[PDB]
């Protein structure tokens, strides 16, 4: 009576249903009480000013996960729900802007012109609303392209050792996207988006400096979550970084996602997880981390024709620790990955700069998204090098070699001399075919190792010059007819050794 | 230490308060006002059902104390000790849960059996009886232990009927006889 | 203000204090327990609820009769900084332990910062050289760059940063900070010495050096903030 009358003044006096009170709150992971209204994933509003999404839920205490500082929260405070699982605005107006993971542009040109708002989680395309893969990505690398060639849709994964400048493998690729961006292609042109994880705003800047440098941000969009951002923004940004993706998929414009780092994305979502209490897989990421990273990669499709044909192509980046791939991350992502494209960096001191470690470097599901000019040279590429494997052992044994060795070592050197680039030089495909024809039919194992390099320049600018005409056609047609293969073997014979 | 040894986890509380109060030998009092209290927790169910969750302070814990005791002054005074210990623990989920528990352990002291015959039906009240009888006539019953017992429906229990007390049980069932002509049956 | 607590526990140097009082500082408070020796400052890090702080004390803690009553400095920590910090060593709190004096302060500066945006950014690519022949041929440095040692430390490790600081800062004009975590004392007193004998530190006159030195003495939670102090100035 009296005593439920003073009861009830000391009592809560709301039901938090779609609000609760903090009760306690150390370490940016807060866990309230209350919240009986309350989505799974929502975003809630503290009152501290913050905005957290909620990944644990509890009877007891639900435990949102802050995207702020907790220095302006404090236990009791109330937290009243968005009412909203997370959301990004996606648009074409991204293009040209970077922007952070919460989706607020950091490039300081101010509001973004991304018509739409989509949500982080979105389900995968299935079987059914999709094409198969048969679209050329060049990256204008030519070990790429011929060993390793990417397709529209697919997911290739670049693994090698960290900081190699593993990022300059995938700027490469960014580099040759120029040709179709200048180009009219725009169904057949991919928008890059570049998304960068827990790395430093200094270091992005540099890239989007080199980018500007290039000339090419008409068609970037750089996603961004800095090493100083948040760990839930850095979680979920992969995410909406793939719905950004996903609306110029859904356009049927093409486009390409690269993923770096997405080890550290597990880093973040092993910081998150030990810090909602959940129990820890090997290696301390949580036993569903490949749950997170499955979801996301397969959500890069080559859709039927008609779901349009939309595709965006996605390249995660995984740093190898050690170069050690039996790491839990690691060998997770390659079952997932449709590619992998192993670095090696005693290879990048020996001067193949980028230098893919081209045994260990596959296409899982392999070639049809290669042009059918490199298709035909590159036939015996793989051949020639298998062979030099072998005969590179026995010649490292130093002894005096069989003849046949002999012919694969002086056409192997060269080989390996034809897979040294410099980096921040892409290559036009129309160029990289000859180079490679020459090479196969092993007119450069006439010529001296050390003027190889000069050989290949000088050659494309005899092309250049003479069989210009030649390079149009093999821009125009992709393949190469008898006519076509005469005059370029005509051509590489005039210009053997000069 | 004082008969009857429960095991229980926050009925460690109970089981000291029983010991406590048994060696003041204020039991049969610590008894009455335990369910005069837990009637005024029944009969204070708005924020005293809906206010046994945590979310009180220590003050305001402290405070819903002082109204609970204003309602009745009916308290073994150890018992008024342990509200105090209760609030300071902040135990008050298991709260009616240790009342429960020193009711039990209470009961057992003074020795009163309980019991049940789960059945596949309401039995008789001519049944309860008989069995009752029954069961005092078994050497199950040595007195010092009296008996409830409870015929309760379970459509569970598929065929005959089952007794239960003491942890003793006798239990008629259809399924055990329907298994061993499944399995020969089949094999 | 006085905002009183007790310690409840003094589990390590990760006291845990009960604000009795239900204003609770917040989270990067700094709160004084005053002690015979000196005080204790400590820094909220966890409202463990019921008005049950976990604060971590960056000062060695001993002598902690449970339950001590707490006072409420407030906010991050504000170390005191100046060109009168210049010459000074300066404890994780501030203290001149130098010992030439109280700091002048003119700006008290709260030891937590936010880094600056990524359009806040200006991206440098000025050449810096150190005249180290591998340095230079493998690694060239570049001004206002952010460099990075890795191996065994004072495995002439200090030396080499020492030979850096010989080069590079005789023939830097600006300022020049040195923050030295799990100093050596030996080193740092030899530092310190040199340092005021190439007048790099001059204990008449300007100094274009600061220092801060953390030995490896003190206890891990003020080795913690002495970067985040270091950072500050």
């Amino acid at each position: 009576s009296i005593l439920e009358e003073r009861i009830k003044g000391v009592s809560d006096e709301a039901n938090l249903n779609e609000t609760g009170r903090v009760l306690a709150v150390g370490d940016g992971i807060a866990r309230v009480f209350g919240l009986n209204n309350i989505q799974a994933e929502e975003l809630v509003e503290f009152s501290s000013g913050v905005k957290g999404m909620a990944l644990n839920l509890e009877p007891g205490q639900v435990g949102i996960v802050l995207f702020g500082s907790d220095r302006l929260v404090k236990e009791g405070e109330l937290v009243k729900r968005t009412g909203n699982i997370v959301d990004v605005p996606v648009g074409p107006g991204l293009l040209g802007r970077v922007v952070d993971a919460l989706g607020n542009p950091i490039d300081g040109k101010g509001p973004i012109d991304a018509a739409g708002r989509s949500r982080a989680q979105v389900k995968a395309p299935g079987i059914l609303p999709r094409r198969s893969v048969h679209e050329p990505v060049q990256t204008g690398l030519k070990a790429v392209d011929a060993l390793v060639p990417i397709g529209r849709g697919q997911r290739e994964l670049i693994i090698g050792d960290r900081q190699t400048g593993k990022t300059a493998v995938a700027l490469d690729t960014i580099l040759n996207q120029k040709r179709w961006n200048n180009g009219s292609d725009e169904s057949k042109k991919l928008y890059c988006v570049y998304v960068a994880v827990g790395q430093k705003r200094s270091t992005v800047a540099q890239l989007v400096q080199t980018l500007e440098q290039h000339d090419a941000m008409k068609y970037s969009i750089i996603v961004a979550a800095t090493a100083s951002e948040a760990a839930p923004l850095q979680y979920l940004a992969p995410f909406t970084a793939a719905s950004i993706g996903e609306w110029f998929r859904d356009n049927g414009k093409h486009a390409l996602i690269v993923y770096d780092d997405l080890s550290k994305q597990a880093v973040a979502y092993r910081q998150l997880s030990l810090l909602l209490r959940r129990p820890p897989g090997r290696e301390a990421y949580p036993g569903d981390v490949f749950y997170l990273h499955s979801r996301l990669l397969e959500r890069a499709a080559k859709l039927s024709e008609k779901e349009g044909s939309g595709s965006l192509t996605a390249l995660p980046v995984i740093e190898t620790q050690g170069g050690d791939v039996s790491a839990y991350i690691p060998t997770n992502v390659i079952s997932i990955t449709d590619g992998q494209i192993f670095l090696e960096a005693e290879l990048f001191y020996k001067g193949i700069r980028p230098a893919i470690n081209v045994g260990l470097s596959v296409s899982r599901v392999g070639s049809a998204a290669q042009v059918k000019a490199l298709k035909q040279v590159a036939g015996s590429l793989k051949l020639f090098l298998a062979q030099y494997r072998e005969v590179a052992a026995f010649a490292q044994f130093g002894s005096d070699l069989d003849a046949s060795t002999k012919q694969t070592l002086v056409r192997g050197e060269r080989l390996t001399q034809l897979l040294k680039q410099n980096q921040y030089s892409p290559l036009a495909t129309e160029e990289q075919v000859p180079l490679i024809y020459a090479g196969v039919n092993g007119h450069l194992d006439g010529i001296e190792l050390s003027r190889i390099g000069e050989f290949e320049s000088s050659f494309l600018s005899y092309l250049k010059s003479n069989h210009n005409e030649l390079l149009t056609e093999i821009r125009e047609k992709g393949e190469l007819s008898k006519e076509l293969l005469a005059s370029l073997k005509s051509a590489t014979e005039s210009f053997v050794a000069t | 230490p004082p008969p009857v040894r429960l095991f229980g986890v926050e009925g460690t509380y109970a089981t000291a308060l029983y010991q406590a109060a048994a060696k003041n030998s204020s039991i049969d009092a610590a008894f009455q006002s335990l369910q005069k209290v837990e009637s005024t927790v029944k009969k204070n169910p708005k924020l005293g059902h809906l206010l046994l969750n945590p979310a009180l302070s220590l003050k305001d814990r402290n405070s819903v104390i002082d109204a609970i005791v204003e309602t009745h002054k009916n308290l073994d005074g150890y018992v008024v000790n342990l509200l105090k210990v209760l609030s300071e623990n902040n135990r008050l989920g298991c709260f009616e849960k240790i009342a429960s528990d020193f009711g039990v352990l209470n009961d057992a002291h003074n020795g009163l059996l309980k019991g049940t015959v789960t059945s596949a039906e309401p039995l008789d009240p001519k049944s309860f009886k008989r069995i009752e009888k029954a069961l005092s006539a078994s050497k199950l019953v040595g007195q010092g232990k009296s008996l409830k017992l409870e015929n309760v429906v379970k459509p569970e229990i598929k065929g005959g009927l089952i007794v239960e007390l003491g942890d003793k049980t006798v239990d008629l069932s259809i399924s055990t006889k329907i298994q061993k002509l499944n399995k020969v049956l089949e094999d | 203000t006085p905002i009183t607590g007790k310690v409840t526990a003094v589990i390590g140097a990760i006291v845990d204090v009960h604000f009795e009082q239900s204003e609770l500082p917040a989270i990067l408070n700094a709160l004084e327990i005053k002690t015979p020796q000196g005080k204790l400052v400590l820094e909220v890090a966890q409202h463990l609820g019921e008005n049950t702080v976990r604060t971590i004390a960056m000062d060695g803690t001993e002598g902690l009769v449970r339950g001590e009553k707490v006072l409420d400095t407030g906010g991050p920590i504000s170390v005191p900084v100046g060109r009168e910090t210049l010459g000074r060593i300066i404890n994780v709190i501030g203290e001149p332990i130098d010992e030439r004096g109280p700091i002048k302060s003119k700006l008290r500066k709260p030891i937590h910062a936010d880094p600056p945006s990524f359009a806040e950014q200006s991206t440098s690519a000025e050449i810096l050289e150190t005249g180290i022949k591998v340095v230079d041929l493998l690694a060239p440095y570049a001004r206002g760059g952010k460099i990075g040692l890795f191996g065994g430390a004072g495995v002439g490790k200090t030396v080499f940063i020492q030979e850096l600081i010989n080069n590079i800062a005789k023939a830097h004009g600006g300022f020049s900070v040195f923050t030295g975590v799990g100093e050596r004392t030996r080193e740092g007193n030899d530092l310190y010495r040199e340092m005021k004998e190439t007048g790099v530190i001059n204990l008449e006159g300007e100094s274009k050096v600061a220092l801060v030195f953390g030995q490896m003495n003190e206890p891990p939670g003020a080795r913690a903030r002495v970067a985040l102090t270091g950072l500050t100035i």
